[PDB]
RNA sequence: CGAGUGGCUUGCUACCUCGAUGUCGGUUCCCUCCAUCCUGCCCGUGCAGAAGCGGGCAAGGGUGAGGUUGUUCGCCUAUUAAAGGAGGUCGUGAGCUGGGUUUAGACCGUCGUGAGACAGGUCGGCUGCUAUCUACUGGGUGUGUAGGUGUCUGACAAGAACGACCGUAUAGUACGAGAGGAACUACGGUUGGUGGCCACUGGUGUACCGGUUGUUCGAGAGAGCACGUGCCGGGUAGCCACGCCACACGGGGUAAGAGCUGAACGCAUCUAAGCUCGAAACCCACUUGGAAAAGAGACACCGCCGAGGUCCCGCGUACAAGACGCGGUCGAUAGACUCGGGGUGUGCGCGUCGAGGUAACGAGACGUUAAGCCCACGAGCACUAACAGACCAA
RNA sequence: GGUCUUAAGGUAGCGUAGUACCUUGCCGCAUCAGUAGCGGCUUGCAUGAAUGGAUUAACCAGAGCUUCACUGUCCCAACGUUGGGCCCGGUGAACUGUACAUUCCAGUGCGGAGUCUGGAGACACCCAGGGGGAAGCGAAGACCCUAUGGA
RNA sequence: GCGAAAGCCAAGGCCUGUCGGGAGCAACCAACGUUAGGGAAUUCGGCAAGUUAGUCCCGUACCUUCGGAAGAAGGGAUGCC
RNA sequence: CGUGGAAGUCUGUUAGAGUUGGUGUCCUACAAUACCCUCUCGUGAUCUAUGUGUAGGGGUGAAAGGCCCAUCGAGUCCGGCA
């Protein structure tokens, strides 16, 4: 599995699954991916992410 | 009305006190039934990650599925049975007769017996047969010793020794068996008493703590609301009635904890077998690398990373064995982050 | 009650206000006891995901307002570990009003919903309109 | 109507204390009683079943959360297997609280000529002390047993280490016209308690990294202060719970009870002798402690001119002193360095762009740059430091 | 009752009151549940007109109650920061002390004993702790009564 | 900056609100920070703490002695160049 | 609409005055009434220095039996007094 946020593999028995209210679900691989995106920051402005490079 | 409640803590484990020996001591043994074998092993704790397993218990609605179980990392390099003790019945109890010792002892276990130099394996083996003629011979158990020197994460060389019963088949055969292996050089392994998917009973002595409180140490509450405010925090309202005029030793108190022997039960083997595929990226926090005999013990072990762990066949098991679990993956990932 | 297949850490306690994922009439329920439970001195009665909860109608229609109905707790914030090791966390906590046969006492369901709450709840779940 | 038991209420008495034994209620923490609310095992039934009612044994465990009231008590709500009662100076103020009673201020009602009163109401109205002894929780030093190392034994001691509930199969079955509706057993889970652990989730994290406000060091760069981080964002290790793991069955002997054989009393009789069964209770099982068990223990080896130990040194799986554990060149114990593994989020400088502006100037953008900075972890590595050496000892 | 004591015999109003014994009065509101609070009723144990009655905008570190918001007050506690605490050098008191004193369970005793009686337990010294007991220390009881006391 | 306000900093003064050394420095205590989900369930009582906040624009109820109530409430804005 | 700038007026740790809650710290104290946070007033019946007057059954008192030099339902000292 990809996390939904940065893009890198979710190691396999971790991570967090946000169920949105809309029924949307976001595979979150940690506390620093879901605290980023409570921010309101998109994956593709951060340098960091492997969305963005 | 003063609702009921459960007092504070187990009085179970006391006096809660430092441990004796830091190397733990079994007190109770499984039952004789199969082929005669030593009944217990040893090694030291590492760390932990987790595995994902197929689900392996046959009343379960998820037979068969992926499962993610936590596991705790034990390097279980194979021990040496240096010596078997005798043991006779007596009106007091049992009390050991005498030993049958080896000439091949370990470079460095020196560095705490006072090795053997003239020893008669014979004349102690004839007094033990002769007891045994005699209906005399109570069980029978294996001087032991684990070979830090073999495991590069513990900075110890100096070996702990411990003795471990030996059950088996008859007494004559169990005895043989005994002597077999000691005469050898005693060397023997996890594989050779375990089998992965088999219930261990594992003790170990507790992480100390030095010197806590009783809210820490008993559980007991912290002083509520206005009162937490007023010069008392985390101590309990009173160490008892007026009468009795004294303190009962069952009050939470203040004191030692940590650093206590515990026997935790019915732990289930998930793997044991030798290697690196265990071991975590960047290295076990604390601990170091593993690359050789290892064990994975379901879930947590009481201790500290280092410290010297045992191992016993469960003596009072819930369910059957289901050996040999498949595993389908284990984590590597570093435990740092 | 059968096995959710999940663990759950509860995140509601009795006097907690949460949302009524149903066409009741009811919006906002007040969590007044947890069906089976028996907790302990001085802790406060605690609810989560997959419990049957007797509830008070806090705000909704007239008619649905001040009553005392039971319902099932579809949806909670605080996480719930599956399996596999993931955990599952929701954007609100939720309950749906059922009745003695735990049948959903409306005829549609807003939001999503457990997929271990259905396992329990046949009925409320075959009402479910999105289940995760 | 008669006979009693208890010492929880109330009353009586005036034995004890007026050179003071701090009040009510609550709280917190410990032990207990049984006249048992639930749970186990039973008997009867106006016992079909289901659900009950009544009784026996039984104190192992449980007996919870809230609304009014200072309340105890009690009323009420929703849960529950049940939400039992009572003793411990009406347990518990050298523990807490201080809402009430019962100081000094004040109001109202009633009474009084009045001061002022009230077994009426009401607002406000203080909580001292550095533990000598004893007691217990934990930690040491000695002596006794009479050289050391290692391993054990088990007299005794503690435990609730486990209690309870829901669901499924049994089964829409037995039972019952129907309505309704079980059990044995085998399973899954939950709750309360217990012990341990940190891979996972979560908290912290005044290590660290970034952003940014005010001010000061002329600007830049880079920094100080803003309470012991200015504020905001992220957060490693560790420690943790809100996270995770583990916590029987079975024997033995009994109670109430169900029976067997059986006499006194040729019959009958569960009892008088004997015997088979039978409780969550008792014993064992299991966990913890335990050679100071004065019958002061056992075994193996080493040693008595030398075994071993202490000091010393480098350190922690240990730790308030002390204690404990490991390493000490025949070495990876700690540091440096370099890797690895991690945190943050793209450095200074320079180049290009940049609303504009004659120009000067210019917030900011892109590139160089998964950059820069940082790490309580691991590995490699004897480079540095574990050197020198002292002492006790049959 | 359809006058009588002793002059009159409670009018406007307000009322279960900071005044209501009965009392958690009854009805309603509000809450899952409200001896509280507010409104109405009100025969007021024992309301009432400058002993002022009723009522009232503004004001209030005044008494009670409700809601939104908030949150470690609570569920249920954790980690961290600073100063202590602990060890070391120096300085260096006080409270308190009939004697003895390692106590525990029971009993007895002026009826609330470390010291009496019977048992049980108990090798000595020392460190840290939280305060169960010494009816702990502190103050010739401010309650109560008594004195041919005082003010 | 509204300011004799805060915070920072000159001049000037001081390191004498006058005992130090050591232990990642334990329990416990005093001040205090941050705590997921819930949100007064705590308690005699929200005690304690927390929330809000400066300025401008919009807008503002019952009641009232017409003064007030009122900063009611509620909504929006806020830097740099 | 502007001007004007009233008030025992508002906000305000300006100075200054006061002292509500914490029933916090202290309680052989730093202190025989202290410390910290919180809180009230802050153009007026305001606060304050110095000088000055009123004296003990007497003062003084926006009244609490408050205050009159740590002394008040009758100050303090010595005497009556053994
Ligand atoms: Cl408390
Ligand atoms: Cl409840
Ligand atoms: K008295
Ligand atoms: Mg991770
Ligand atoms: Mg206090
Ligand atoms: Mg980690
Ligand atoms: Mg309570
Ligand atoms: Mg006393
Ligand atoms: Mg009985
Ligand atoms: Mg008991
Ligand atoms: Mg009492
Ligand atoms: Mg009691
Ligand atoms: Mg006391
Ligand atoms: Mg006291
Ligand atoms: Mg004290
Ligand atoms: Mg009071
Ligand atoms: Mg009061
Ligand atoms: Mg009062
Ligand atoms: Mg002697
Ligand atoms: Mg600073
Ligand atoms: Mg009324
Ligand atoms: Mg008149
Ligand atoms: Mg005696
Ligand atoms: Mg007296
Ligand atoms: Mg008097
Ligand atoms: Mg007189
Ligand atoms: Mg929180
Ligand atoms: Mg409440
Ligand atoms: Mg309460
Ligand atoms: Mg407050
Ligand atoms: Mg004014
Ligand atoms: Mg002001
Ligand atoms: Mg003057
Ligand atoms: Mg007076
Ligand atoms: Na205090
Ligand atoms: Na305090
Ligand atoms: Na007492
Ligand atoms: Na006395
Ligand atoms: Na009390
Ligand atoms: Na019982
Ligand atoms: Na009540
Ligand atoms: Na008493
Ligand atoms: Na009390
Ligand atoms: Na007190
Ligand atoms: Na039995
Ligand atoms: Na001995
Ligand atoms: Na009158
Ligand atoms: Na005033
Ligand atoms: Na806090
Ligand atoms: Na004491
Ligand atoms: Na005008
Ligand atoms: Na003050
Ligand atoms: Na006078
Ligand atoms: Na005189």
């Amino acid at each position: 599995r990809e996390c939904d946020y940065c893009g890198t593999d979710i190691e396999p028995g971790t991570g967090t699954m946000f169920v949105h209210k809309d029924g949307a679900t976001t595979h979150f691989c940690s506390s620093k991916c879901e605290n980023n995106a409570d921010l309101g920051r998109e994956a593709r402005n951060l340098e960091w992410t492997d969305t963005a490079r | 009305p003063q609702p009921s409640r459960p007092r504070k803590g187990s009085l179970g484990f006391g006096p809660r006190k430092r441990s004796t020996s830091e190397t733990p001591r079994f007190n109770s043994w499984p039952s004789d039934d199969g082929q005669p074998g030593v009944q217990g092993f040893a090694g030291y704790k590492a760390g932990m990650t987790h595995v994902v397993l197929v689900n392996d218990e046959p009343n379960s609605p998820r037979e068969g599925m992926e499962e993610t179980v936590p596991v705790t990392v034990i390097e279980t390099p194979p021990m040496r049975a240096v010596a078997l003790r005798a043991y006779e019945d007596t009106p007091y109890g049992q009390r050991p007769l005498t030993e049958v010792w080896t000439d091949e002892f370990h470079s460095e276990l020196d560095r705490t017996l006072d090795v053997p130099e003239d020893h008669d394996p014979d004349a102690a083996e004839e007094q033990i047969r002769d007891a045994h003629e005699a209906g005399d011979l109570g069980d029978l158990r294996l001087i032991t010793h684990t070979v830090p020197d073999a495991v590069p994460s513990v900075p110890k060389k100096k070996p702990d020794v411990m003795e471990t019963r030996v059950g088996g088949g008859s007494v004559s055969d169990r005895l043989d068996h005994a002597l077999d292996i000691v005469e050898d050089g005693g060397e023997h392994a996890m594989n050779d008493i375990f089998r992965a998917g088999e219930y261990a009973d594992v003790a170990g002595v507790t992480k100390g703590k030095g010197t806590q409180g009783p809210v820490k140490r008993w559980g007991v509450q912290k002083r509520k609301g206005k009162h937490a405010r007023q010069g008392w925090r985390r101590r309990i309202g009173n160490l008892g009635p007026w009468n009795p005029s004294r303190v009962r030793s069952t009050v939470p108190q203040q004191g030692q904890t940590g650093y206590h022997q515990r026997t935790e039960l019915n732990k289930r083997l998930i793997d044991i077998g030798e290697g690196d595929e265990p071991t975590v990226d960047g290295g076990f926090v604390n601990y170091g690398e593993v690359d050789g005999p290892y064990t994975l013990v379901k879930g947590s072990v009481p201790g500290p990373d280092k410290r010297l762990v045992r191992f016993r066949p469960a003596v009072r098991p819930n369910d059957q064995p289901r050996l040999d679990p498949e595993v389908r993956y284990v984590s590597n990932e570093s435990n740092q982050g | 009650m059968e096995a959710l297949g999940a663990d759950v850490t509860q995140g509601l306690e009795k006097g907690s206000l949460i949302t009524c994922a149903d066409n009741t009439g009811a919006r906002e329920l007040k969590v007044i006891s947890v069906h089976g439970y028996s907790g302990t001195k001085n802790r406060h009665p605690k609810a989560g995901l997959g419990d049957k909860i007797t509830v008070s109608v806090t705000k909704g229609t007239p008619e649905m307002r001040r009553q005392v109905l039971e319902a099932v707790v579809v949806r909670q914030r605080k996480p719930i570990r599956r399996p596999d090791g993931t955990r599952v966390k929701f954007e609100d906590n939720a309950a749906v009003i059922v009745d003695e046969n735990e049948d959903p006492r409306g005829t549609e369901l807003k939001g999503p919903i457990a997929r271990e709450v259905a396992q329990r709840f046949g009925s409320v779940a075959s009402a479910a309109t999105m289940i995760v």
